[PDB]
């Protein structure tokens, strides 16, 4: 079958990991400062 | 903490209108690391007193629910 030459290849390649910048937990995200803050007089 | 919590309970039994005594009772429950008991007590107080304008109680509920995580919508409210 001498016709137009064309290749079909579906692209489902997984991308590289993004490695985004990491958030910093607040002081109120730790249990001991929470205990200090809630027990305030 | 035990003595203060008992005194808060006696104050609550004497006069139920003392909101400060109940909030101090919840604070003493937090002091004795009784997170679940304090959460149940706070939910009971909120459901009995939905019209009360206890801002610090709602702030403490939001912090507790954020620590729990699953109740994030109640924390937002």
């Amino acid at each position: 079958r001498q016709d137009y030459i064309a290749k079909v290849r579906y692209q489902n390649d997984l991308p590289a990991p993004p490695c985004p910048p990491k958030l910093l937990k607040y002081e109120i995200e730790k249990e001991a400062p929470q205990k200090e803050f809630l027990k305030d007089s | 903490y035990v003595q203060a919590q008992k005194q808060f309970k006696q104050a609550e039994d004497s006069q139920n209108s003392n909101t400060l005594a109940k909030l101090g009772y919840a604070q003493c429950l937090i002091a004795r690391n009784e997170v679940g008991d304090a959460t149940i007590y706070l939910e009971k107080f909120f459901k009995e007193n939905q019209d009360s304008k206890s801002s610090e109680m709602m702030l403490l509920l939001g912090i507790i629910y954020s620590q729990s995580g699953k109740s994030y919508y109640k924390a937002i409210i």
